[PDB]
């Protein structure tokens, strides 16, 4: 049929428009964003704490400071290094070498189906262990906040100040799973997929939002300093988004022709 | 019936071949309320600063390669007198203030004729970050006149080169592979957009509403409309014709706000 | 009025600006006073009006010296795209002025005539 | 405004046609071709017949 | 009675408000401006033209230009010199030395009135001669405009163009009078007895208005160029307010004390 | 009750000791109608030149002798930053137009008290031509640190040193001695004003409509209205108390228009 492509506006037409024939039944609606979204996929891999932490620096860290690394993870399916908000994604092609390596993660088919801007949700959080039979618990504290690093003495026992606060704390049995879910609690209205402004006034670097996230998430062995063991433990995090809305359009990623 | 004249304030724009107006999301982008994160008087518009303002672009040649595209970033057009863009009273309220926000009207002009061939690809592209250098800092209005259009690689494809923040030394540098402000040339058209070619028309005219974050944004930094124009199809024309055609535009602000008055900007 | 080939196409500036130390000398200043856009197509005229800006009513009609009462400004005319032809045409076209008084234009106040022109 | 000046008539406007503004007011008429040529002048100068 | 003078606004009183008394009756009202100004009085003293004339150049003048002075007379209260208008009155007091005399004029009775800052008024005109037996006629040519300066050549008897023209011009039998009113033609809405603008953009000198007068005023024999006298001769004018009115208080001159 | 506060935009100021607010000529000085000489859009008020701007004048010492004055030309001190002021938006817009008109607003303030003696006369002169030196140029900031305070003597009483209209070498000077814009001291206090002493207040405030001998007067030159203030009793103090003390004062526009947009100024 005759049209004009160049005003942007095309009418979807169907066959008999043309030629002889008839419109196809509706189907199913599998392809509504409320729906589509809620399913929990991994994020990130973790290690578990075992005394008083200290939280890695900001990024212009010269050598030779002392912290811990790879305790922590942030909730966001954006781009992260070191526990702290990046811009760009990162990959390790050849481990050798001096120099401390740097956690990374990414949310693949978020990023995948990422076809808007902007984007809303709740989000409900859960964590498994992947050592046979161990005890730990997760600690959580909400977006632009910081990590309380002391310990307190108890009969000569020293005991990590994260064991209390009056922001959540959950326990596990031997062998079992910790679940909860979250509010949106950041103080922009929305998480932008893609940014383009700045938040400091000067001195700042484009494209990186400043609290683009739910919060951040940690888990901790509850015994007392006076137990450091002498093998590391990892845990997995799951995430799943709740109640979603999507509000401008954008573009996909690009798929190279081999 | 293809002629139409738009006017405003003290200005009025014609044309002799228009395809329509495109309007963006809504029945009527113009229509919008004042901002509530905050609670001082704001500032409306007023009748010195409704007009259409016009700049220039560099000259379309035929030695252009395919998806070269070139870049305007609509606020910061005016705070970097960028193409000979003056704002003169707009530009004056608006390094008088903290926060502010507005819609926005463009249109574009070019000059071929039926002897030529050719296509050119004229879309508004939110959230973008094409002006500035993979060193992280914004370009200089010399860059310009070397890098006449921009060029088209993997490293845009992908977004391997976006704005940088340095890691230090005390950790081992990664690969960087990619990132989130990629642009894919094959989906451009998903934006609000027209497609001007030598045959049909010679403007193109695209209406759209504010869009951001939170319901305002820093004056000296927000970037959150872009204006962008891409090569389709390559020019060519006989020998002897018309050389280097010229291009320009010209942008219209609408139902503007403002708020937290201060002194005259300056950086530090 | 355009009285160039009908295949060409071009688009033209024009602007009216008030009295000021000196007088425009580019586009980027002439774009801030008054001005419109007319482009060539079909129909080959365009009409432009001068506003009556003035700090009082009623203007003197010469100007023995350039007091605000006498001169109101300028006016100017910008090429704002060089123009298209297609191979064998003649190049340099050519445009057409013609004025006129407006709908509310009016005068005043007769005084004699100069008789020089029989010389 | 688009027009042809081609057809010799032509509509004379106004500054509120394409921008913001008003008209005048009409003002005085001293332009009446009545009123204009009532005004004595000189014509010529003669002499004066002191014989037939 | 007590009152604070310091508000600016003080109520005028009478006899009884503080003894025993009455008010008086009203009386007469011959402070009426309007009434006041109604009256005629002499303006300047001029020549009279037996040729075609040169109008005197502007103010930068040097020496050698060649020109008529002493013949035009302008109709404006302010002060004018060298029939062009001016800031400063002029007196010479001490008439020897080579250079032409400048003519000067001044309103006395105005000034010495001029309570106000605003003014506007139509004006009555009325010349008198100051030779025995004298026969002449008077122009006039409105505000913003020049005086035509040629002649013509009838029966070989040149005529001077200012004869003939569409804007008034009259003549006087032996010994008579001329009269006639005008209308306000300035283009200013009103006369500024005191002035601080600048007329040109730049360049300018302040407090000198550029039109602030009624027109201009000349008088000539009715003879050709061929019966130039060897004596000169002299007129009179007198002015004359009409219907005036004011509109914002000022300050009276400063009488000296001796 | 002698306590008030003035509000306007995002300003306020107060006062322990108020004697009241003169209105110059008619019952509301700020109402006003558009001009009719231009048929232009004009430009009506804005929410962000609604407000008072300070400044501050030279300091008011002993040894000042009787009648002596300091002037401020209202629409001239924007444009020469006299005392420090400065406008922002409203000087932004008022280089960028050829038409202006506008009532004003001010207020003087003084810090004296019940041991000090003296008296300031307060009034707004219309018309007048203090601020040009005799050669006919206006006073550089050089000059005002140097004449502290404008004497007074017979030239400026008898207007025989105005700005001068150079008589050429043809003619011969005469000899001048008396002008238009005299000024006569012992009838000051016919212009709208207050009068300011030690004893009962400090501070005075005066309403002001517009006028001109046009419906609108070039933004580049009009002079409209003045500001003056003059001696009347010179100071006297004990000793050991508080010497010199200090002035400033506060304006604003009321009602403004404007018309004739163009680029910004620039003499020639």
């Amino acid at each position: 049929s005759t049209d004009n492509a160049e005003t942007g506006v095309i009418e979807a037409g169907n066959t008999d428009t043309d030629f002889s024939g008839e419109l196809a039944a509706p189907g199913s609606n599998h392809t509504n964003v409320k729906f589509l979204f809620d399913r929990s996929r991994l994020l990130n891999v973790i290690k578990v704490l075992e005394k008083d932490a200290v939280f890695p620096r900001p990024f212009p860290t010269q050598e030779g400071a002392q912290q811990d690394d790879g305790y922590f993870c942030l909730l966001t399916p954006r781009p992260t290094v070191a526990s702290r908000p990046a811009t760009r994604f990162g990959l390790y092609a050849n481990p050798s070498g001096s120099g401390v390596l740097a956690n990374t993660s990414l949310d693949f088919n978020f990023y995948s189906l990422a076809c808007f801007t902007y984007f809303r949700s709740d989000l409900e959080v859960t964590v498994v262990s992947l050592e046979p039979d161990l005890e730990f618990a997760v600690g959580w504290f909400p977006s632009g906040s910081e990590y309380q690093a002391s310990s307190f003495v108890y009969d000569q026992l020293h005991v990590p100040f994260h064991f209390t606060g009056r922001t959540p704390r959950a326990f596990a049995s031997k062998g079992g799973k910790v679940s909860f879910v979250l509010p949106w609690n950041s103080v922009s209205s929305v998480l932008p997929v893609r940014w383009g402004g700045a938040s400091k006034l000067s001195s700042a670097t484009r494209g990186l939002p400043a609290h683009a996230d739910w919060g951040t998430i940690y888990a901790f062995v509850p015994r007392p300093n006076e137990k450091k063991s002498t093998a590391v433990k990892h845990v997995a995090v799951y995430i799943r988004y709740k109640n979603a809305r999507a509000w401008c359009p954008s573009m996909l990623p690009f798929r190279s022709y081999k | 019936d293809r002629v139409t004249t738009q006017t405003a304030g003290n200005t009025a724009i014609n044309t002799q071949s228009s395809l329509g107006v495109l309007c963006a999301y809504v029945e009527d982008p113009t229509k919008s309320d004042p901002p509530s994160s905050s609670t001082d008087q704001p500032t409306t518009t007023f009748t010195a600063i409704d007009r259409w303002y016009t700049g220039r672009l560099n000259s379309w040649t035929k030695a252009v390669k395919t998806f070269s595209f070139q870049a305007v970033p609509l606020p910061g057009a005016f705070l970097s007198r960028q193409g000979g863009l003056n704002g003169g009273a707009f530009t004056a309220t608006l390094h008088r203030h903290f926060l502010m926000k507005c819609g926005w009207q463009v249109q574009v002009q070019c000059n071929l004729t039926q002897f030529h061939q050719g296509a050119l690809l004229v879309a508004m592209v939110p959230e973008t970050t094409l002006d500035v250098k993979p060193d992280g800092k914004a370009k200089s209005l010399q860059e310009l006149n070397e890098e006449q259009w921009v060029e088209m690689s993997d490293d845009y494809r992908t977004g391997k080169n976006m704005p940088f923040q340095s890691l230090g030394t005390y950790y081992r540098p990664p690969n960087w592979t990619w990132g989130p402000n990629f642009i894919n040339p094959y989906q451009v058209t998903v934006f609000p957009h027209q497609i001007l070619n030598a045959r049909t028309s010679t403007s193109v005219d695209i209406n759209v509403p504010y869009i951001g974050e939170t319901p305002t944004q820093s004056s000296e930094t927000q970037n959150s409309w872009t204006l962008l124009v891409m090569v389709l199809v390559p020019l060519d024309y006989k020998e002897g014709a018309t050389t280097d055609p010229e291009i320009t535009f010209s942008v219209r602000p609408t139902s503007p706000y403002f708020n937290g008055l201060r002194n005259r900007y300056t950086a530090g | 009025t355009f009285c160039g080939p009908m295949m060409a196409r071009g688009k033209f500036l024009l602007s009216y600006s008030p009295p000021n130390g000196t007088q425009p000398q580019t586009l980027s200043e002439a774009m801030q006073c008054t001005y419109s856009i007319w482009d060539i197509g079909l129909n080959s005229s365009w009409t432009f009006v001068v506003p009556y800006i003035s700090p009082s009513d009623y203007r003197e009609t010469r100007a023995i010296t350039n007091s605000v009462y006498s001169a109101d400004g300028w006016f100017s005319l910008h090429k704002l795209t060089k123009i298209t032809l297609p191979p064998d045409c003649p190049q340099s076209p050519c445009i057409l002025f013609f004025a006129s008084a407006g709908e509310d234009y009016t005068l005043r106040l007769p005084v004699d005539c100069n008789p020089s022109y029989v010389f």
